[PDB]
């Protein structure tokens, strides 16, 4: 099944952290996880544009 | 006129089509919408104006 | 990109319009000729 | 090799849509798109030479031979 | 499901939640003309196949 690719998110960088810039016309699943001992894993159904 | 490649066809899959919708504007407060389609309306086969 | 004024111009009938929509194009991967234009939805809409 | 479409790779060295093997179009550099599947040789736009060979229907009785039996130029058949 | 023959014109309905669904991680109204291909499942329209 063909599925869309949400616009490639722009990223901003800062001391020990980043800010993703997200732009999706429709509900798009975002997820992230750390590769450390803890997962700190999170997910969010981002909508529209946000950071 | 011409023929294009609209995302969804009569059948639920991509196809080439004479009535490929290009763009759609809905800025009018009336809720009406302008539709730009590959097919031409109001022109004769030879291109005579005929609504 | 995506902020107000993502596109700007001297006036509506000017040819010196600039922008920073962050438009990017992927490879035309599908069999049919198509251009995968993708971008931040207009900052004008976000501001609206 | 492992690839995202989960579908056959031909001598082109790329994974390709296996449904294109009977889409009516040869996509791989090899004539694989007609090797392993049932096909309508003639669409409603096409003329069946009486042997079952298929050519664009406009090729029938147009002036020159097309299929291996010449049905595309058969006077009686025109 | 219904018969519309005027005379034989009965019908039937059943309560069944049938919301739109979308394989992948992005909500999409229609399969996008372009994008990534992902493994999905569909009902094979070939009448001979056996479920
Ligand atoms: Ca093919
Ligand atoms: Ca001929």
């Amino acid at each position: 099944c063909p599925v869309p690719l949400a616009h490639t998110p722009t990223v901003t960088k800062w001391f020990k952290g980043i800010t993703l810039h997200l732009t999706a016309t429709r509900p798009t699943l975002l997820t992230t996880r750390k590769l450390g001992l803890r997962a700190d894993a999170t997910a969010e159904w981002i909508t529209g544009t946000t950071s | 006129p011409y023929l294009g490649f609209c995302p969804y066809c009569r059948h639920s899959a991509p196809c080439f089509s004479p009535i490929k919708i290009e763009n759609v504007w809905d800025e009018s407060d009336d809720g009406s919408i302008r539709i730009q389609v590959s097919a031409q309306f109001g022109y004769n086969q030879a291109g005579t104006a005929d609504v | 990109p995506g902020a107000f004024g993502d596109i700007q111009a001297s006036s509506l009938d000017a040819t010196d319009i600039v922008a920073r929509t962050d438009i990017r194009l992927l490879k035309p991967s599908v069999k049919n000729i198509h251009v995968p234009y993708t971008q931040a939805v207009s900052g004008y809409e976000m501001w609206k | 090799a492992k690839c995202e479409p989960s579908q056959f790779q031909c001598t082109n060295g790329r994974c390709i849509t296996l449904l294109w093997k009977c889409d009516g179009d040869e996509d791989c550099v090899d004539g694989s798109d007609e090797k392993n599947c049932v096909k309508k040789t003639c669409a409603e736009s096409d003329f069946v030479c009486n042997n079952g060979q298929c050519v664009p229907s406009r090729w029938k009785c147009d002036g020159d031979p097309d299929c291996e039996d010449g049905s595309d130029e058969s006077p009686e058949q025109c | 499901v219904s018969i519309t023959s005027g005379a034989s014109e009965n019908s039937c309905t059943v309560e069944k939640k049938i919301r739109r669904k979308f394989v992948g991680r992005e909500e999409y109204l229609f399969p996008p003309v372009q994008g990534k291909l992902v493994k999905c499942h569909v009902y094979d329209r070939l009448k001979e196949t056996s479920a």
